[PDB]
């Protein structure tokens, strides 16, 4: 699983990959791990699927009532605090790492991390799932604050490509959702029109030289793909 | 699996049951739990079959061999002596044996129990295996030196029975051998439902 | 890691009176796929006139089909050419299988053949050699399914009637395929299809018989 | 299972026989513990088990079959109710929080017509019960580490129309082939026996 | 470093073995560049699924006996049952002394007509049919094989096998996790073993049950 | 295991407008045997008759708790329950201790005494049903029952028939089975009389 | 056990088993593992057979309710969020992997439903332990807005991929079809593994078992 | 453990007594075996242990004894060197492949002037030997679960002038404490004495 | 520990980090994990220190009695080879990643992994240790191949300070060495010139907003830095 999220100037860009894996087999491969829970405010999920859907669906539910009951719209700090809450008392029986990111009009774009643990950090770029460990360098080297809306979400999209790439456990779909004070947009694009993998890259065309032809000098002239040669 | 053997005025009975239960499941109803050693020592099949079997087949091959360099039968003392020492220097290899070898030597009638830690105590009555706490009060009960031949094969069929009656892990055919100074002869061999018949009629 | 494994499958003989017929199911699986419907390593000859049937590890009834093999060619070759009996093989093959009674093969056996009279007889043994002769026997995971079924129509016992007369070897072949037939409607890994060798004294005869593919 | 419990049922009574023993780890507290417990009139329980969980279910059962007669005005009540009382108490234990009563049973009664209109059962009961709540009628029965010892023998020597001085001789059998045959030493078996006369503490056999 | 799944079917004039040219550790795709399949003697070939140091080990002590045997005695090149058989047995010696060769191969040869295909396990299992896979390929890949078998007896052609071999691949990389969409397939025929290069199957992400709003859990 | 601790084995068989359902004889304690003479049959009403086996404690207290059932059903429900609700009912009141589960395993056999339809059904401990339409058997020796049923049965047959092929069944299942035997006691049940046989077997 | 769920032009095509395995042994040839929700829903189940029967016709009487109390058909949405709060409720121990088929007034809804209580909805779907070779087969065969027969062959072949591959499915092909205004059940749509070899038929007179005591009672 | 030996030495003998408890768990195999093994003409341990590796260790250094006499033209050895040797043994024992010996040792034995020229220990001798090869020489010493009740018993009663028949009445109380005590059924306690005249089997007391 | 190696057109760079952590407390700062083996080819280490320096001592005085056996170099093949068996025959005792690199005249520079399961693996380049993971998706974006000498320097530089800045396990000095047909050439640079850390970073100058002052406003106005403010 990888998820993001990254805050622009107008608003945040959550960006996801679709893949729900049990072990080393794909269960699903197009899975939606960006969960509404306002018009405006979407949280990425990792970890168990069912405690983080159940999460979800129970914090939306309360955020659902608290519109009506206040007649106004939620901030993106009330959910980031729901969830915390609610990650806090079950730390201990729940394996979920949730990203809070959304629009408000009071606070503009608004991104949470709220980790394993059950804390809650308010961050420009928040990172969560088995293939964030492989972005860090990636957003150390590669990312610049204050990017446009498009660039974010090509950024977003680069930076999901690149993490599923060489996580066994992310792949498949990536799934990104524009959150401002206009109307949320979201994308799906397939692997096979990704913005990186392996697969396509020229540095990783030449094989490793491991299947040496039987010679008479130590000179090392590629594999041997040929029985006659 | 029961198995006794007692010492009486006129020589030696050993009795056995034919049931192997691999757990919960009946293996087989036809194991020979007496294993004729020669045609003057008989040996007793309980806990594991192989091992039982393997070791009184060499036990059985160093008593030829003996007599083949001697010139002269083994003794049950010194058969006995070789069976516990074999078991004794596999005592932590993790063997399941426990048998009793019953012969007529140049002194007598003598029987003795080897289990598979080395033991290997010599005394006048032996019920070994699941069933011997049902052997042993049916067999405690109506045993006395002074027993006739036919008497005593009677008092082993019967404690036989009654383990194979009561114990799960015993049952098949009741057979019932006497080992007197000119060797050994299987006395009998009976189903054990016709021995509940012959013994409670009606 | 676990040097075992344990490859399903199902092998019956019954001895008749100048005959032996040994079956054997074709079908090798491994943790939960089917590596082939159409594996003949549980059977092996060692004799023109005795065989040898083992169920459960695959490799080490290999192993133990040529440690078999080499030793009945070194007995021929030290008794003139002289092909060692059934009672002998299956003698050796108790002797052979105690021996390696601290890592034991994970092999079930049964050694069938002719006597010296020419009567078929079977053996069975345990995994570290505890040989026990009989004229029947299952081995394997249908063994429960089908061994009461032949104690039942062969012992006959718990009949008030006559014993019908002793079997040949249509009746018996037509007996093993209806144990087989049952056993794979029941037994998960059994059945594809049975290989049944008939041995007797001219020659030995092998047949083929289909079963479910699920 | 250390201490023995030896009952068997005849034309005309119930014996039955308990070890004294009464044990700490190896060491031998008493010999002489009286394990038969009479609950009515011509009704008893020889309790094989440590001393506590025994004494408590005897006293239970004993307690709550005084309080049934007394709210049914003296109304002895039948082997076979109070075998399916005790039973059901043992079987309730087993799936409660204070855990299952480590005590096996031999329940030997005398029934006896309560009243003219009575057409139950005459001849004496026994029961067997296992810890976990098994009933069982049964001619004869045992507990400890010798009943499968006593049980052959009973199987051996057992009559349906034994007399009262050769099913003592039987008893004194089978107490001396457990003495005989079992390492924990049981010297004193404590025989007690139900006619219809009621129970009767036996001093010949121990 | 670990292999994924190999695949491989007999058809109507040889054998074609797939594998991805993949190397992971543990959850990380590490090498993507691996040529996994290996050419033994001049006549076959292996691929094994799961550890590559022990499968680089055992490759080298089959190809040097294979040409020691047939360059120090004027004898016949083994043949590919031969080699299997050979391999087999080492593995199961490497079993028997609690060093086992953890992985589990696919072999194919053929020579002056004969085909062979055959898979063996890391404990001494083996075996022989018309379709061999090993890993994910066993419970994925096997079950297509054997249905495109079946649809016709009399034999497949070197295109059929190799449409069904590219349908499997295809599912392999849909459904299994330490795979790339990047394979090598080697062709044993009556000449010899040749093995391709490395290539890429097209895929279909576009479902009209894939989309955002349908796959949502609002 | 706690199911083998008694031993004990059941089995119910179709016949054409009848069944037959038959019991072992042997109750003991995982190796010894407490008595010979314990059948686990139960009949509910003259269309049902169920065994129970499992542990012998378990199997007493669900058989009291099915007779409180069945009873309070026919005082409510004037009428006798039918072999379909009362099996729904076993595998209610055995899911409701889910978590806790009863040790038995009930084998149930039931005719229509207007229709002649036979229902059988043979649950787990927790109540996962199963109603095929030739034989059901629970037990230690469940699979030699099962291959005995399998090997014997057929379609189209007469009481007496069906009788003697579940005698047959029945015997040589406990033949193979150290926990099971000493007799046996069947149960045919037929759209107009009920009858009750009790069969010889080896007293081992 | 193998069940497949897959949406098609015009409503949804469930497909399951017939084997259920006593632990290693076959209990039941035929039984039934597609189950009734509502006249537009059905549910196939894998795994315990007591949790998945017990979860089933829970949500199936509740449903019923419902549409007594609302006299609105039953939404398939409405179906999965009872089922996942069930199963999440438990934290899995209520072991049932469920395939959820049904039409609404919104078209067609296939979902599973993991024993832990999460729910994918998908155009197609697989469960039980043949899931993975039945999975195989619908990503090889799987196209948008198939028909009604293609979607039943796709099943049926999905269906016996689990059926030869894996040895707790067998025996029969069940194949469930659901529109908006028709939901049919097909019980032996496919039988690839017929009854070959019948039995021998040994006869038992009446009379070879000896009996010790009789007792007749007519009614 | 199981079987207990109790030993105790006065001025003229040392006195042994071993249960002859042989059991397969909770079975009473025999009742009577001799677990005393005479080692020289003055010499003998007293060995409480199972069978096998009691009866291989007393063999043993029965067997070495007489090698050593033979290669000593009949010089018999005298007690302390036995008893070292003994101890020798198990201490190699414990800390060998084949492991430790069970079996828990009371050697008794007379020491008399082997010549004119000897000039040792003429008295009786007692040895207390442990399983791991501790050795300790005692007035007297007990083994097995009895062990401790005859040794506070002894600390009541041991004299170190007590006469051949009150050191018989001193055991029978002893072996009547043990079948008091002790939930091990040890009936029978083989006692042996030895004295200047060597090995005597005492029936008396049992 | 981070190593890497990697092999430009005339011969190999190998940069490693300089820390040895006994969990977390700092034992050595200023290791050295570069470690040579004949005069053109080296070797970087990870995992247990003892059994590497050990593996390494073994493997250079094998090599060094070759050189005087055949009278010639050695190809980094044969050391390879050397460290492919050594950490084959020991996988089971010892816990060591090996990158072996080096020129040889013959195959020019070479560069291989021997990872901990005792492969040996052919590559342009190789990564170990803990922070290697976070180094991948760094040469899928950043890497091309076919640098100059300096600029293979300067890029092993910066991958190994990108390394460390994000493992715990990591840090302290950068030392890289470049063999080739040259006289090989060593380099430390110290962690205060290091070309990149977080600490240096621009876009993580800004703290992220924990402690709100206590408003009356949901409007979020910064971290409360004064007990007055
Ligand atoms: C002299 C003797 C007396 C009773 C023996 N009893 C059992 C036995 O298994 N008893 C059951 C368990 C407790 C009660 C029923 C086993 C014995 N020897 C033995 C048998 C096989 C292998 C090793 C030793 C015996 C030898």
């Amino acid at each position: 699983t990888t998820i993001l999220a990254v805050s622009y100037n107008g608003g945040v860009v959550l960006a996801a990959d679709s893949r729900t894996s049990s072990g080393t087999y794909v269960v699903n491969r197009a899975s939606n791990k960006l969960t509404k829970l306002t018009k405006k405010i979407y949280c990425c999920r990792s970890g168990s699927a069912a405690d983080t859907q159940a999460l979800a669906e129970r914090v939306s539910n309360y955020l659902g009532s608290y519109q009506t009951d206040i007649g106004a719209g939620v901030n993106v700090a009330t959910a980031a605090n729901l969830f915390q809450k609610m990650c806090y008392m079950n730390r201990w029986n729940i394996s979920a790492g949730i990203i809070v990111a959304g629009y408000d009009p009071i606070n503009g774009g608004s991104v949470y991390s709220i980790p394993s643990g059950g804390s809650c950090v308010k961050l420009d770029y928040a990172l969560g799932g088995s293939g964030s460990i492989f972005l860090y360098s990636f957003f150390d080297a590669n990312y610049k604050p204050g990017m446009s809306k498009s660039e974010c979400v090509a950024f977003c999209q680069r930076a999901v490509a690149h993490a599923y790439s060489r996580d066994g456990s992310s792949g498949g779909l990536i799934r990104t959702i524009t959150l401002d004070a206009d109307e949320p947009e979201d994308q799906t694009i397939p692997w096979n029109r990704s913005p990186y993998c392996m697969e396509k890259d020229p540095k990783y065309v030449t094989q490793a030289t491991q299947n040496q032809p039987f010679s008479s000098s130590a000179k090392i002239t590629g594999n041997r793909m040929s029985s006659t040669g | 699996t029961t198995t006794l053997a007692f010492r009486f005025n006129g020589g030696i009975i050993v009795a056995v049951d034919s049931r192997a239960s691999t757990g919960q499941y009946i293996a087989s109803q036809t194991v020979m739990k007496v294993l004729e050693i020669n045609d003057y020592l008989l040996g007793t099949l309980a806990g594991g079959a192989a091992d039982c079997q393997y070791w009184e087949r060499v036990l059985g091959m160093e008593c030829r061999l003996w007599e083949l360099r001697n010139g002269s039968r083994i003794t049950v003392a010194a058969a006995s002596k070789i069976l516990a020492n074999i078991t004794y220097a596999y005592r932590n290899h993790g063997l399941s044996m426990g048998t009793m070898v019953a012969g007529w030597d140049q002194f007598g009638p003598s029987l003795y129990y080897v289990d598979d830690k080395g033991s290997r105590v010599k005394q006048d009555l032996f019920s070994v295996g699941s069933g011997s706490i049902y052997a042993y009060g049916v067999l405690d009960t109506g045993y006395r030196k002074d027993l006739s031949v036919e008497d005593a094969c009677d008092l082993a069929r019967r404690s036989i029975f009654h383990a194979t009656y009561r114990d799960g892990a015993s049952g098949g055919i009741v057979t019932v051998y006497h080992v007197h100074e000119k060797g050994w002869t299987k006395i009998s061999r009976d189903d054990q439902t016709k021995l509940y018949h012959r013994y409670f009629p009606s | 890691w676990s040097p075992y494994q344990d490859n399903g499958g199902t092998t019956a003989a019954i001895a008749g009176k100048d005959f032996v017929i040994l079956a054997g199911d074709t079908r090798l699986n491994g943790d939960f796929c089917l590596h082939s419907r159409h594996d003949q390593s549980k059977i092996f000859q060692l004799t023109p006139y005795t065989y040898m049937a083992s169920n459960g590890m695959q490799a080490d009834r290999l192993q133990l089909q040529q440690m078999l093999k080499y030793r009945v060619k070194w007995y021929k070759y030290n008794n003139g050419g002289k092909v060692p009996s059934t009672k002998a093989i299956a003698q050796l093959m108790s002797t052979m299988l105690y021996h390696r009674r601290f890592f034991p093969y994970y092999t079930f056996n049964m050694v069938v053949g002719l006597d010296e009279e020419g009567h078929g007889v079977c053996y069975s043994y345990d995994a570290v050699g505890s040989t026990e002769p009989f004229l029947y026997g299952t081995r394997g995971s249908a063994a429960s399914f089908v061994e009461p079924l032949l104690d039942c129509l062969i012992n006959r016992q718990h009949m008030t009637s006559q014993a019908p007369p002793e079997m040949t070897k249509e009746e018996t072949l037509a007996m093993l395929k209806n144990a087989f037939t049952g056993a794979a409607e029941r037994d998960i890994y059994t059945g594809d299809s049975v290989s049944f060798f008939i041995i007797t004294k001219d020659g030995v005869q092998q047949e083929s018989f289909e079963l479910r593919k699920d | 299972m250390a201490e023995t419990a030896i009952a068997f049922r005849c034309k005309d009574y119930v014996m039955v026989a308990a070890a004294g023993l009464n044990a700490f780890y190896y060491i031998k507290i008493t010999d002489a513990e009286d394990k038969i417990t009479q609950l009515d009139t011509h009704q008893l329980v020889a309790c094989t088990g440590e001393n506590g969980p025994r004494v408590n279910f005897t006293e239970y059962i004993k307690c709550n079959l005084a309080l049934n007669r007394m709210r049914q005005h003296g109304r002895h009540s039948s082997c076979e109710s109070t075998a399916n009382f005790m039973r059901n108490c043992l079987a309730s234990a087993i799936r409660s929080r204070e855990g299952a009563y480590q005590v096996n049973c031999l329940f030997a009664g005398y029934d006896t017509p309560v009243s003219e209109d009575d057409d139950g059962v005459v001849g004496p009961q026994l029961f067997y019960m296992d810890y976990l709540g098994t009933l069982q009628a049964v001619p004869y029965g045992c507990h400890g580490y010798g009943a499968c010892f006593v049980t052959a023998l009973l199987d051996r020597l057992w009559r349906p129309d034994l007399s009262q001085q050769e099913g003592l001789e039987l008893m004194q059998k089978c107490c001396d082939e457990v003495k005989r045959r079992v390492i924990i030493s049981n010297s004193y078996f404590f025989v007690k026996a139900v006619t219809k006369n009621g129970v009767e503490v036996i001093t010949a056999v121990h | 470093a670990s292999g994924g799944s190999v695949i491989a079917i007999k058809y109507k004039g040889g054998v074609l073995m797939a594998a991805d040219t993949l190397l992971s550790y543990g959850s990380l795709a590490k090498w993507p560049n691996i040529p996994r399949i290996r050419l033994l003697g001049s006549h076959s070939a292996v691929c094994a699924t799961g550890s590559y140091a022990d499968f680089q080990m055992m490759a080298k002590q089959v190809e040097d006996n294979i040409e020691r045997q047939k360059m120090y005695h004027n004898v016949d090149e083994l043949s590919p049952s031969e080699v299997f058989s050979y391999l087999h047995r080492s593995i199961y010696q490497k079993r028997c002394d609690f060093d086992p060769c953890l992985c589990q191969m696919v072999f194919i040869g053929v020579r002056d007509g004969e085909t062979f295909l055959a898979g063996v396990d890391d404990v001494g299992t083996r075996w022989e049919d018309d379709c061999i896979a090993t890993g994910y390929g066993a419970y994925i890949a096997l079950p297509l094989l054997r249905q495109a078998l079946e649809k016709n007896p009399d034999g497949l052609s070197r295109g059929e096998a190799m449409r069904i071999l590219t349908d499997c691949l295809r599912v392999l990389f849909y459904r299994e996790c330490r795979a790339i969409n990047k394979f090598q397939v080697a062709d044993a025929a009556s000449d010899g073993v040749r093995i391709s290069e490395p290539f890429d199957v097209e895929t279909h992400w576009e479902y009209e049950g894939y989309c955002f709003e349908k796959t949502a859990i609002i | 295991s706690i199911m083998a601790y008694s031993g004990g084995s059941v089995m119910a068989m179709a016949g054409k407008e009848c069944f037959v359902i038959i019991s072992d004889n042997r109750l003991g304690e995982q190796l010894k045997t407490i008595s010979t003479e314990v059948p686990k049959l139960h009949v509910v009403n003259d269309s049902i008759v169920y065994g129970l086996t499992g542990l012998r404690t378990d199997q007493q207290t669900f058989a009291n708790k099915v007779q409180f059932r069945t009873e309070m059903y026919k005082l409510r429900e004037e009428r006798d329950i039918t072999g379909k609700a009362f099996a729904a009912m076993i595998t209610s009141m055995l899911y409701e201790a889910r978590f806790g589960p009863w040790f038995v395993e009930p084998v149930i056999g039931s005719i229509d005494k207007s229709t002649g339809e036979v229902y059988l059904c043979a649950t787990d401990l927790i109540g996962a049903p199963c109603e095929p339409e030739d034989y059901v058997c629970a037990g230690t020796a469940a699979e030699s029952l099962h291959g005995m049923c399998e090997a014997l049965w057929r379609p189209g047959m007469s009481p007496e028939e069906l009788f003697e092929i579940a005698a047959q069944a029945m015997l040589s299942a406990c033949d193979r089975d150290s926990l099971s035997g000493y007799g046996a006691v069947a149960m045919i049940v037929t759209k107009d009389k009920v009858t009750t046989r009790l069969i010889k077997g080896r007293k081992d | 056990t193998t069940i497949v769920g897959v949406v098609y032009r015009d409503g949804v095509v469930l497909g399951a088993d017939t084997r259920a395995t006593e632990g290693s042994i076959v209990a039941d040839k035929r039984c039934r593992k597609i189950h009734y929700m509502a006249p537009n829903i059905m549910c196939c189940g894998a795994g315990t057979s007591a949790d998945t029967e017990a979860v089933t016709n829970m949500v199936s009487s509740h449903l019923a309710l419902h549409r007594l109390e609302t006299g609105k058909q039953s939404r398939v949405l409405e179906a999965l969020t009872l089922l996942k709060r069930h199963l999440y409720r438990y934290q899995g121990h209520v072991s049932a992997a469920l395939v959820l088929g049904g039409v609404d007034v919104e078209g067609p809804f296939l979902a599973t439903i993991a024993p832990h209580g999460s729910t994918d909805r998908l155009p197609f779907v697989t469960m039980g332990s043949g899931s993975i070779a039945a999975m195989a087969q619908l990503e090889a065969a799987y196209k948008d807005n198939m028909t009604c027969e293609e979607a039943k062959e796709l099943v049926a072949s999905a269906i016996r991929k689990g059926i030869f591959n894996d040895p707790y499915s067998g025996t029969q092909v069940d194949v469930c079809v659901i529109t908006k205004d028709k939901t049919e059940l097909t019980i032996g749509y496919d039988k690839p593994n017929e009854r070959m070899y019948p039995r021998q038929e040994v006869l038992l007179p009446p009379g070879t078992t000896p009996v010790l005591k009789e007792e007749i009672r007519q009614l």
